[PDB]
């Protein structure tokens, strides 16, 4: 029960989903042909939450892959771990938005939204009990942002009761892969604060930093970053698919991490992170993982938490451990970081423990921080957009695709309102 | 699924297309007989047999060049349907190629274009190759581009225009042809690529150590540029890019769409070793003004937008590091109102050396498309020349007797001044 | 418990630490791979005080290796007994101070001090109870002196309660390996008397003398001197890692040997010292070791104690023995050297006995003398500096690196004050 | 991680570099083709293949020498990018090489320098090799050193200057070139090494028993000196040393940075036996004035600073004993205000004999760098010559017509007098 439907938009979303479903299949011991050959009944007891068992004991991922270009879908169908997908799921157009949010939300999206919603409704009726949706996309490409916003709007208009998760790759401050990404980022963020339950902002800057420094890799490819994000997601949901002395679900996290409906943006963090040689030079201690999770260099969002305060903190542990040890860690870390938390929330740590490790290691930990520093990030983006809107550069594309300047005005206004709210609540005593 | 068609006006266009289709055949492993002892679906259609034909269109008024193409090695490859020929060339007279002679076959060319379009489903755009000096070039380009823009409302349209060199000229009335054709194409061209023969001469002589280069080598270089531009469509990459992405990322304003192209690496075969060809190294080679293919030093202007297409085994992390370092430099300065002026594309297919060529095979290559304000200066020079050759009303009588008005010259000059003014005005910074 | 964190600065410090950790591993029977294959539970009971046990029963040295040049670290990683180090510990820059104390304390040190302090804090939190720090470095090289002073300053500002040990190779009077070492020696000594608890001045002159004469070796290499100093250090700390009929720790020594906070500079001495042939020609008697420890030729500091008086004397013995015998030795030696001790301190001998010998012999002894003769040494250095400051030779390097002449003036003033205090307290009745 | 680049001005510089890079290749086991059938990272960069290239720069105005290098055995090793050539040599005229001709390629040399610097990360310093007699030497050295010091604020800069012999001259206007280039380099050179041909002639004739030595042998000796200087960086030792250590230990005052070099042992192959080559023995050989490579007897001055680099299997104890004994001597006298004037460095790598050479392989070697006050006397002699050749205003007209002022000569002479005065004044003892 409590099945979760996976949706992927944007090229980055598709690559992340490919690696993520690879990870999931490996965890449940599912071959690329889709047949289970594992040895632990635990995997099969909750396999339904992510898979569907077709006859002859075949298993298919409950996933949807969406784009507007055939290249990425063709690549996915080409490589291994692509056969198990239902071949009818690959919805794709022919043009590709081309970093034009208006195209990805007005013209092209209006063509494939019908098929997307049809497949979504089919999947919804196919499952027993719907828990929520998790979305994968970008915020720079027009495809990702535009179509993701459109689908989120339609779905929320169709399911006001379900919980919605989004893993949006926020563009990095220093490095920008595009030229016009501030516009679409602003519009997509507007729609997200409109109709989303939680957003896991992630930057390629922070991921590159972690891969280069912590993992000691001079050549980080997209595969490595996608693998990291996949591990993060699997750690997030594993409290559902496995027993634990203190389990959590998406609803519990949503209640714990969202004090007020607007402030629902998080940052993730994973531990441990060890190189190929630097692994047997350390004891795997709950204190070690705890201290690894809390530091500037290990945050997947390019924003120093020291510049702000933590509104809420959640932690999910995997592998056997004693609760008392974790409790001691939490109390010690809250004692030493007394200046790093909001005062009006006592005991702002939400703990949860599973009983299965991330295959190959003895224990692991995932940290989800809802802090206030992230607003700084937003600030910068607005400034970028601000400059790029003062001269109205590149405006004519969106203008001729139906959008108007009032749209950008309202989007910037809403973003500034959100930043003001975040700053004000940081200053709350 | 994603098709893009080619048009070649004048001898320059035809030779450039010879080089281009030669290169494409070498890429997809295509015999001169359409056999290959999907990828090619973009540019090649397939007959019932295993033979493929290129979606190409050749047009000229002098039949000599087309006859050479027919008698050339690439005879069996082309479809003799498209090799349109005339009787008398425009003869460096825009009036002939735009009012008198071009009318004779404009309908035929349009018909061939429409027939090719109807058999394609993923029509992307048009690659027009044409010089500016030749009257065929200017006149037929103006006519055909007007017709196509009239027909198809919004589809990609790319030109590879051979801008006349500042000092090294071949014709005499080049300013007239250039001014008229630019005034025409300013309203229809989605995105035009300036290329000059003098810059390529300099590049080949200094960097490839070829003391006496022929037109063949310049055609090789331009074919390399075009192949690198389309490699994102024709293949898969860690981060692909389409032409609509280019037009969205390089056109801040509807009129300013005149970038220039640069390519790297370019080293002699004997110099294949003696350097490791770093991604940062090739980045520096690209951004060095001695390698830009238009006679304009970018240090006199600001890069309004830049795009980099890498092909071969590249890694985005080091690419991003090199780009960030480039941004930290001073002389490479952009507009204040643009915070980031870089677009990045990556393809897994390395370029392939042309057999019988002059370059050396590499594992990584990079094409740069830059839309800056330095190029504006170039226009002024031509106007200068035009003004002198228009002050004495020299050579005007040919055009007058061919059905053209002096007011056309005056209005074209005014429009050129307006474009230059817009370029300079955008070149300024913003208030507060 | 009472774990001790080891820090090494300077090339000499790194070589000494290499040999010292080799000695420690041999004593505890720890293979270069880091696994224990010994046979005495005593080694394992206190192994934690110097090692950390990572999982799969691996042991890593709790050491930090610091420099600014990659050559020494590369050498350490190259040779054996280097694998067991935690590969992340090797903090090193790219330039090397180059005998410029200003560089090693203002420019270069400011770049790596962050990483050094981060690793130090990590180690501190990793251990249960911190006893103190022991430092290894030089006083001639700019790297050693400058960075050691910087680290000592920062650490003492972070831990005013812990005890600090330094083993500073003081430049020899006759032989000088550099040209400008008086300046950096003066500055480093200033900072040491500022913020250190005990300093074990050692000279290559005295070590060469001992190796050539006592050990009868015509070719003493740096390896031999480093081995001697390593044996001295292990003998100093072995009263902590092993039981004994009368044990001592660093705190006891600090209390015993420091009558006044400024006078906290010692000299070491080791016994026995026998050649390869001259070993079975002598009885290993407590009187023999005692008389060996007390003579001019066997002091690792180039200063005759006869020229001064012993303020305090400490002695640590290893191997089984009777207390009464040692007591008789102490009383006899104090009786015969009545003119060699301060009058206002009766019973100025601090005895301690362990119960494990130093591998291969039957017993051994270590002597720690806090005397007054050492001031003479300082005198000479000042004179050197004095001359080299009269012409302000080589001053321009430090001047252009931010330091000023007032710094040298204050340093010489402070050194003269220290020497005056030492001389005055020698004359105290 | 620790890189240092080379520059060679004039024929002397080019030949010295030939010898030097020959020696380095022999050291790291490098074929003339960049293969080696880390250590080399300091001087050699590595291409994609197993081929390595030396971070070298060759510059001259006469193309004959560079052509000889290209046609020499070490053809494939170098990168033809750096072999910069001119058209007409400066011709022993500092004005030509510093105002007229050097401007033609100074930009090119600077560009190559910057490109090499950008691909290096542990840039240590510059090794400039150039004579003084040749106008190319003086002029281009002045120009290039000024440019580099302007560019990079504080980085190591080392010169190996071929000081003109006291009596054995080759040109006629050597005093002019020497005075001008010394006045220039006094402000930019971090540390310059005086070397004279006459001293090396004497050393080769007497000690190596070669009655008729060629320039090749002198180049071999200087290459040995340079290799021993850098062996501390290029390898590990019981006590290594860097160039910054040298400049800190040998420069008591900002102006006095003109040491001289000495090498040992130097014995004929037939005399390889008949002596055990003690560390004390080689120490005495070094300190013997008959082996110093500059025509100045140190007994007329005081050693202000001395540095000894030993390589091979050495032991610091006996080294220190030998040095202490040396200090006990009388004629070897230093300044009163300097208590200890010795720096010591040790490397485990013994030098390797040059195949086809004249020396014999040893297991221990020692290079000495001495900054004394005797060398001051040498300057006076040149001034002497200059004064005479300037009293009659001889040869001045060439420089005058090339864009130089007599006031430049006067001011250079004044600066030389000032430097000599400073040397002598420091040579005195201190009060009380
Ligand atoms: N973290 C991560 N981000 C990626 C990866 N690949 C691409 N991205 C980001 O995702 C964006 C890709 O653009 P999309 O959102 O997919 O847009 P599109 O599908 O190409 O369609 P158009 O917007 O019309 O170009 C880029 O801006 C990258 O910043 C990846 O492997 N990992
Ligand atoms: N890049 C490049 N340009 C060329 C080449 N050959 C000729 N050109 C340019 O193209 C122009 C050739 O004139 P065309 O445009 O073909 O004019 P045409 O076809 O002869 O017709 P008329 O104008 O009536 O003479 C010349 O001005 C050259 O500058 C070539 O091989 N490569
Ligand atoms: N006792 C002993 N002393 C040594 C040994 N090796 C070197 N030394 C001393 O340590 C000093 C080494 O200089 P460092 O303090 O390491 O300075 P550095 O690391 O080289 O950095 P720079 O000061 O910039 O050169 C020398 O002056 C020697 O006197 C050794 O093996 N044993
Ligand atoms: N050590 C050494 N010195 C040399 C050698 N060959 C020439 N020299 C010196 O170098 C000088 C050569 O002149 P350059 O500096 O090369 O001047 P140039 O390159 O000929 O240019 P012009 O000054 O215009 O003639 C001569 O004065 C010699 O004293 C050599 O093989 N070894
Ligand atoms: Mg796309
Ligand atoms: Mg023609
Ligand atoms: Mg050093
Ligand atoms: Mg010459």
């Amino acid at each position: 029960m409590r099945e979760i439907v996976h949706i992927q938009a944007g090229q980055c979303g598709n690559q992340i989903g490919a690696k993520f479903w690879e990870v999931i299949s490996d965890e449940h011991g599912i071959d690329p042909s889709g047949n289970y050959v594992g040895d632990s009944d635990l995997q099969l007891e909750r396999i339904s939450v992510y898979y569907n068992e077709a006859s002859s004991h075949k298993y298919v991922p409950r996933a949807i892959l969406v784009d507007l270009e055939p290249g990425t879908m063709d690549s996915v169908r080409s490589g291994a771990f692509g056969h198990l997908f239902r071949p009818d799921n690959f919805i794709f157009g022919q043009s590709g938005a081309g970093n034009n949010w208006a195209k990805g939300h007005y013209t092209e999206g209006a063509e494939l939204v019908d098929s997307v919603l049809d497949v979504v409704r089919k999947e919804c009726e196919n499952c027993d009990c719907l828990q929520g949706f998790q979305l994968t996309h970008s915020l720079g490409g027009g495809t990702g942002s535009g179509m993701g916003t459109l689908l989120i709007s339609k779905v929320r208009e169709e399911y006001p009761d379900r919980i919605m998760n989004t893993f949006s790759v926020v563009p990095s401050p220093k490095v920008s892969d595009t030229v016009v990404e501030p516009y679409n980022a602003t519009l997509s963020i507007h729609q997200l604060v409109e109709n989303t339950d939680e957003t896991y902002c992630i930057d390629n800057e922070a991921l590159y930093d972690i891969c280069f420094r912590t993992l000691k890799l001079a050549t980080p490819t997209y595969g490595d970053l996608n693998h990291l994000v996949s591990a993060t997601m699997s750690g997030v949901t594993t409290s559902l698919r496995f027993p634990g002395q203190l389990n959590a679900d998406l609803r519990k996290l949503a209640v714990n991490m969202v004090p007020f409906p607007r402030l629902h943006f998080f940052m993730p963090g994973f531990a441990p992170l060890t190189a190929r040689g630097s692994q047997q030079y350390r004891a795997l201690t709950v204190p070690e993982l705890t201290q690894q999770m809390f530091d500037a260099k290990n945050m997947m969002a390019a924003c120093d938490p020291r510049h702000g305060r933590y509104l809420t903190v959640a932690t999910v542990f995997r592998g056997r451990m004693s609760m008392k040890e974790v409790d001691e860690q939490m109390l010690a870390i809250q004692s030493k970081n007394s200046s790093y938390f909001v005062e009006w929330i006592p005991n702002n740590v939400k703990v949860a423990v599973c009983d299965i490790p991330p295959r190959g290691l003895k224990m692991s930990s995932t940290f989800i921080g809802n802090s206030t520093a992230i607003q700084e990030l937003f600030k910068r983006i607005s400034e970028q957009f601000t400059a790029m809107f003062r001269r109205k550069a590149f405006l004519h594309w969106y203008t001729g695709e139906g959008m108007d300047e009032m749209e950008f005005t309202e989007a910037e206004s809403n973003m500034n309102d959100l930043v003001s709210e975040y700053q004000q609540y940081q200053d709350a005593t | 699924m994603r098709e893009c068609i080619s048009i070649h006006v004048g001898q320059a266009g035809v030779q450039i297309g010879n080089a281009c289709w030669e290169l494409y055949c070498l890429e997809h492993g295509i015999q001169p007989d359409g056999q290959m002892p999907d990828s090619f679906n973009t540019f090649f259609s397939e007959t019932g047999a295993g033979k493929h034909v290129p979606r190409a269109v050749f047009v000229d008024l002098e039949p000599t060049v087309i006859d050479e193409v027919r008698t050339g090695t690439y005879r069996q490859l082309f479809h003799p349907e498209q090799l349109i020929t005339g009787k008398e060339d425009a003869a460096n007279n825009y009036a002939r190629g735009h009012y008198t002679i071009g009318k004779e076959i404009i309908d035929l060319v349009l018909d061939r274009i429409r027939k090719l379009a109807d058999q394609c489903t993923g029509l992307q755009g048009f690659l027009v190759f044409h010089s500016f000096g030749g009257g065929t070039g200017s006149g037929f380009t103006s006519l055909l581009m007007e017709r196509l823009s009239v027909d198809y409302g919004k589809k990609s349209k790319l030109e590879f225009s051979i801008y006349p060199a500042p000092q090294v000229s071949t014709a005499v009335v080049e300013p007239y042809n250039s001014i008229l054709t630019t005034h025409t194409t300013l309203e229809h061209s989605d995105c035009a690529f300036m290329v000059d023969n003098e810059a390529i001469y300099d590049i080949c002589r200094r960097n490839l150590d070829i003391e006496r280069p022929t037109y063949t080598n310049l055609n090789r270089l331009i074919s390399q540029i075009v192949s690198s531009i389309t490699a994102s469509l024709r293949f898969d990459g860690a981060l692909n890019v389409d032409l609509t992405n280019f037009q969205t990322n390089l056109v801040p304003y509807p009129r300013i769409h005149f970038p220039l192209a640069t390519y790297a690496p370019v080293i002699s075969a004997e110099k294949a070793y003696h350097e490791q060809l770093s991604v940062a190294e090739i980045t520096n080679a690209c951004f060095e003004p001695a390698n830009q293919m238009v006679k304009c030093d970018p240090r006199h202007g600001k890069y309004m937008a830049c795009c980099l297409l890498y092909r071969g085994d590249v890694v985005p992390k080091d690419v991003n590091a090199a780009i960030a370092t480039i941004k930290t430099k001073r002389s490479i300065q952009f507009v204040d109102w643009c915070p980031t002026g870089f677009k990045v594309g990556i393809n897994y297919q390395p370029p392939t050396v042309v057999p019988g060529g002059d370059l050396a095979k590499v594992q990584r290559a990079v094409c740069m498309l830059s839309n800056t304000t330095a190029i504006a200066e170039a226009w002024a020079r031509l106007d200068h020349k035009f003004d002198l050759m228009y002050a004495k009303r020299a050579f005007v009588h040919w055009y007058v007797g061919e059905g053209m008005e002096e007011g056309e010259f005056s209005e074209a000059r005014e429009d050129m001044a307006a474009l230059e003014k817009d370029y300079e005005e955008v070149g300024v910074d913003s208030v507060e």
